[PDB]
């Protein structure tokens, strides 16, 4: 099972990660059943 | 195949369904039937398994 959790946040900080807390809601659960060891950003 | 053939020679379409169980999570499941919800009574509930 591939669990994808997501959270969308309105920010106005220029360069880095803002300091705070925001719990990520589950977005989708996919029954893909495949081996994953490497990933790529598009 | 001609329409005027005997019943032992007429074309028959055959579909064979093969069911296997593997270590992966089983996802082809049979339809689940749901009853008319009853409130305000002591009942046996089976919500989402
Ligand atoms: C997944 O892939 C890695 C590297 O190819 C391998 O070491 C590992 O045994 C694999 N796991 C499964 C369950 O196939």
């Amino acid at each position: 099972y591939f669990k994808i959790y997501s959270k969308h946040t309105p920010i106005n900080l220029v360069r880095g990660l803002p300091q705070g807390f925001s719990a990520l809601e589950p977005l989708v659960d996919l029954p893909i059943g495949i081996n994953i060891t490497r990933f790529q950003t598009l | 195949f001609q329409p005027t053939y005997g019943v032992g020679y007429q074309p028959y379409r055959v579909v064979v369904l093969s069911f296997e169980l593997l270590h992966a999570p089983a996802t082809v499941c049979g339809p689940k039937k749901s009853t008319n919800l009853v409130k305000n009574k002591c009942v046996n509930f089976n919500f989402n398994g």
